[PDB]
RNA sequence: CGCGGGGUUGAGCAGCCUGGUAGCUCGUCGGGCUCAUAACCCGAAGAUCGUCGGUCAAAUCCGGCCCCCGCAACCA
RNA sequence: GGGAGGGCGCUUACCACUUUGUGAUUCAUGACUGGGGUGAAGUCGUAACAAGGUAACCGUAGGGGAACCUGCGGUUGGAU
RNA sequence: AAUUCCUUGUCGGGUAAGUUCCGACCUGCACGAAUGGCGUAAUGAUGGCCAGGCUGUCUCCACCCGAGACUCAGUGAAAU
RNA sequence: GCUCGCCGGAAGACCAAGGGUUCCUGUCCAACGUUAAUCGGGGCAGGGUGAGUCGACCCCUAAGGCGAGGCCGAAAGGCGUAGUCGAUGGGAAACAGGUUAAUAUUCCUGUACUUGGUGUUACUGCGAAGGGGGGACGGAGAAGGCUAUGUUGGCCGGGCGACGGUUGUCCCGGUUUAAGCGUGUAGGCUGGUUUUCCAGGCAAAUCCGGAAAAUCAAGGCUGAGGCGUGAUGACGAGGCACUACGGUGCUGAAGCAACAAAUGCCCUGCUUCCAGGAAAAGCCUCUAAGCAUCAGGUAACAUCAAAUCGUACCCCAAACCGACACAGGUGGUCAGGUAGAGAAUACCAAGGCGCUUGAGAGAACUCGGGUGAAGGAACUAGGCAAAAUGGUGCCGUAACUUCGGGAGAAGGCACGCUGAUAUGUAGGUGAGGUCCCUCGCGGAUGGAGCUGAAAUCAGUCGAAGAUACCAGCUGGCUGCAACUGUUUAUUAAAAACACAGCACUGUGCAAACACGAAAGUGGACGUAUACGGUGUGACGCCUGCCCGGUGCCGGGAGGUUAAU
RNA sequence: AGGACCGAACCGACUAAUGUUGAAAAAUUAGCGGAUGACUUGUGGCUGGGGGUGAAAGGCCAAUCAAACCGGGAGAUAGCU
RNA sequence: AAAAUGACA
């Protein structure tokens, strides 16, 4: 059965990266709450 | 000719061609092609905005000349050929100062015949001239609605369009549709009558003979559930409502124009 | 065996619609035209309202009864 | 001493009886059904024979309880 | 009848015996003409019935070969 | 170490994705290993990835994303132009051998090639954001020439048999060599050269486009393979010795022909068909502004530079996605022998494994299989399941039909081995000879060797010769649906959905319709033979009556009637 | 030539059996349907919740769908256990 | 304008 997650690191940071979250207005605010909350590493981008 | 393909297999039993043998069979002219996308019906947002569009063959836009702005330049018509975006042929045609373009094919035009536009060309088959200069009572194609627009009207394979009186600085027109029309008098109107008109003649046999044409199956409402069409529900084909489009608005019957600012320009009314 | 609609001169159909008031078409009978029968014309007769019971009065208002025509008897 | 040759036995080839599988044709028989014929004062009508009371008929098409009726063309084997 | 309650309607075929099946009757509770009618060769991991071959499906089970099930040594769960 | 067994279109070998030390040594068995463990993909320590040519980076674009100004929107924001990002596509160059415990087209040896800067010369009109050319493109089918590759023969090296034979038509092994450079073949495309003129290629143009004239029957482009050369080198069985006994060092013969042959190459080719089959850069050419000293360009010569990042390891799995050392999922590349039409199946080579609990016993009962007396569907909701048929050639084959089908209908016959036809035929292949020759990678003639079906006759063995795996069950009547297709991932695959076809209706282009407070976009770079909605569902014969009710269309007199 | 025929790769999922604290949160074994097409597959894009997409089953949208997941209104409300 | 029918011997 094929599961749910076939990963692709090209895919993953286009979406979940970075330069993603920065680019966007909701995605400015999702990062001011990581850097708020205290999290090591903030979106994914390895 | 229609030839009717012979019962080889249950899928080619009810399968009529219409093969003409004078359309070129080589490859298109190569400075006249771009590039052409597909949609799928798709529009800035992403949505589908018109169904049972998608698939289909790869094809290649070539540039058709609607204007035919060229006064005096005799030409030549070098070949026909089969353009794959439309439901006419179309002509290459080589102008006398070795510039070369594409036309519509009108029925009457084969390989080495002359023709040339302006306000001073003969009356044949294939010429351009003003509705001005066009005698009144005449069958015409490829007609503007501005002058030096382009050409909208009767555009389609083996239609035509009749010229019914010139009042003045406009000319009424009957159209294909039975609609009368009334169009400013320097409209350009290609001369004669589009081509290939065996094009209703032709039963496209099965399936897949649609579907590789850019066009996806249709689910009747009747069929659907309640919440995703209007007709929908019942338990064994019920249908007990009015007929209507998805969206709500009455279907079969239900007149649906309204400009209110071209209509000093219509005659008499489609009927 | 719960709920409806109905029983009217020989046939079909009204009058029951707020209680005095029985009609229409066909049919039966007696005459008339015809050689004669149909057809047509002129005249007549025929029901006390399914039954048994309950106000000045009853086809009507009410109940039982007899018969007919209908609908509904479902969830497991 | 035996040899040549022959018979018996075995073996192959041809073929009768017989057993299969598919057809063709012919003869009876079959619930029910189509048309036809005959029969007694039956029922519904009156199509045709006269100008048969809408002239008849031929081909074709549609309709109707039935004779039949209507459209299109054709003939005189129609009266005045 | 994918439609018919009474109903296993009645007659015929098939079977020793046929509520199913095929043909016919019409008494259509409650078929019927593009929410289509009646046919139709080919097609179908589609629904119903019949026949030939075949067989442990069965009368009725018997034997045999392998993995388990049982004993010894090691590790060692779960529902309640 | 010796046997046995298994995969062998894989359970073998190499990659991309993904993972991140899992790779190699030494060392340890507390924990992880469904058991013990000296063992491990475990703990600890040390070691290991070498690039002008392979990739990434880089130049260019698709779908698409972002988008200076801008248009639009209560604010956030939406769309979009010039531009700029985005490969799953296009753009220069390296091959053979040797070696490490671990890397190697990366180090060493040998032999190459590509693009830039600079310098020396010899020539020279150079010059772009623009003009043109090319890059540049589909599906099917058919042969023809080859190669990888394999079989056989020769040659070389070795051998004379554990038990009857085996100095011979006997047995075993080897018979390998690249990129590059020259040559230009089988073939495939196109006529070339020159001269004069021109409303077109937004300006120009000697280039493309077009119009004329002469001339010659030739030229040019493309092109697998073969043959030289690289290579009097490397490789090479096996012998010689050290053996730390793991391997190390020395030497080294033959290294040729025939036949068969791909799904790979010529082939982006050829023929044919309708459903008519990406863009931009690299590259060639033309000129504008501009420079005519220069600058710049062409060719040879010498030198310099080619930076940065990946390089271990698993990659159909114990290292990836599934919580696990999980009977699941995962894209690409290579394709040996015999029998076979085959990438099926059976047995094997190269190679890799025996799947991380065993040892006993031989009860019931369960799971997976083998055979069965006589009967043959009597069981059952129902022939569910088992059983059965199963190949090639030939004979033969019905009702029905849309003339294609039905049909592999049904039902039958032959099949091994040896010999003769023929000391292996028909056919395919083709060496020396021989002649001609535009003399070459030629053309005819020429049949040595090689390979090689199919058939007939006769004999022969078994119970059985498509002997194993592999490999149709067949007829009769009937409802529904015309047919191939699609559907409830995970209880419903159908009579449901779709379909080609038919009908009604809307739609005159700034189209109807749809997404959207709007701008805008799909419809469509389409124009009534087109497009949207609805119903029916191939084909044949058909589609009767009702406009009272509910809608819809037309009407414009009369009545009723909102804001103001 | 064929939405032509038989049949492996490939795609699918019709029947029976085992499994149902499985090897597996839908598989294995023997059979089965398509296999030049309306086919199948790799990489990268687009459509977002009363919304998408749908050869139409209320199917699918991260093991969840007659209206996803996460946070907030929020200690909602509960004549009920 | 309407205008049908009449066993057999
Ligand atoms: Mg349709
Ligand atoms: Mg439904
Ligand atoms: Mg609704
Ligand atoms: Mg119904
Ligand atoms: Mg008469
Ligand atoms: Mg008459
Ligand atoms: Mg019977
Ligand atoms: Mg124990
Ligand atoms: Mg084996
Ligand atoms: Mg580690
Ligand atoms: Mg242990
Ligand atoms: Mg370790
Ligand atoms: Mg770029
Ligand atoms: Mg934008
Ligand atoms: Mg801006
Ligand atoms: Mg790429
Ligand atoms: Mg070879
Ligand atoms: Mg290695
Ligand atoms: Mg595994
Ligand atoms: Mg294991
Ligand atoms: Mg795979
Ligand atoms: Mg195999
Ligand atoms: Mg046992
Ligand atoms: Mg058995
Ligand atoms: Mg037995
Ligand atoms: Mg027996
Ligand atoms: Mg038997
Ligand atoms: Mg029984
Ligand atoms: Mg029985
Ligand atoms: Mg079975
Ligand atoms: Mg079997
Ligand atoms: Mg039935
Ligand atoms: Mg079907
Ligand atoms: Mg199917
Ligand atoms: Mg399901
Ligand atoms: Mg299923
Ligand atoms: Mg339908
Ligand atoms: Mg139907
Ligand atoms: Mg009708
Ligand atoms: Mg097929
Ligand atoms: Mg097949
Ligand atoms: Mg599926
Ligand atoms: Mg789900
Ligand atoms: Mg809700
Ligand atoms: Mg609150």
């Amino acid at each position: 059965m094929k599961r749910t997650f076939q990963p692709s690191v090209l895919k993953r940071n286009r979406s979940h990266g970075f330069r993603a979250r920065m680019a966007t207005k909701n995605g400015r605010q999702v990062l001011a709450r990581r850097r708020a909350k205290g999290r090591a590493r903030l979106t994914v981008s390895k | 000719a229609v030839v009717k393909c012979k019962p080889t297999s249950p899928g080619r039993r009810h399968v009529v061609k219409v093969v003409n043998p004078e359309l070129h069979k080589g490859k298109p002219f190569a400075p006249l092609l771009e590039k052409n996308s597909k949609s799928g019906g798709r529009n800035n947002n992403g949505r589908i905005t018109t169904r049972h569009i998608g698939g289909g063959h790869k094809q290649a836009y070539r540039i058709v000349d609607f204007k035919r702005n060229k006064d005096g330049i005799p030409a030549v018509v070098e070949r026909l050929e089969y353009d794959p975006n439309r439901s006419a042929n179309i002509a290459l045609v080589l102008y006398k100062d070795g510039e070369r373009r594409y036309i519509l094919a009108p029925k009457g035009l084969k390989a080495g015949d002359q023709i040339q536009s302006g306000v001073d060309a003969a009356i044949k088959p294939g010429n351009t001239l003003p509705m001005r200069n066009i005698p009144v009572g005449s069958t015409v194609h490829n007609v503007e609605m501005k002058p030096g627009k382009g050409g909208q009207l009767a555009r389609s394979a083996g239609t035509y369009v009749q010229i019914v009186a010139r009042d003045g600085a406009y000319v009424t027109l009957r159209l294909r549709s039975g609609e009368m029309r009334k169009v400013e008098a320097d409209c350009r109107a290609t001369l004669g009558e589009v081509g290939n008109a065996e094009h209703m003649l032709r039963v496209l046999g099965k399936a897949g003979a649609a579907r590789w044409r850019g066009v996806r199956p249709t689910v009747r409402g009747t069929a659907m559930n309640p919440v995703d069409h209007p007709h929908g529900g019942g338990e064994g084909r019920n249908f007990g409502k009015h007929p209507v489009t998805p969206w709500g608005v009455q279907t079969k019957g239900k007149k649906t124009r309204s400009n209110k600012r071209t209509d000093k320009f219509i005659v008499r009314r489609r009927s």
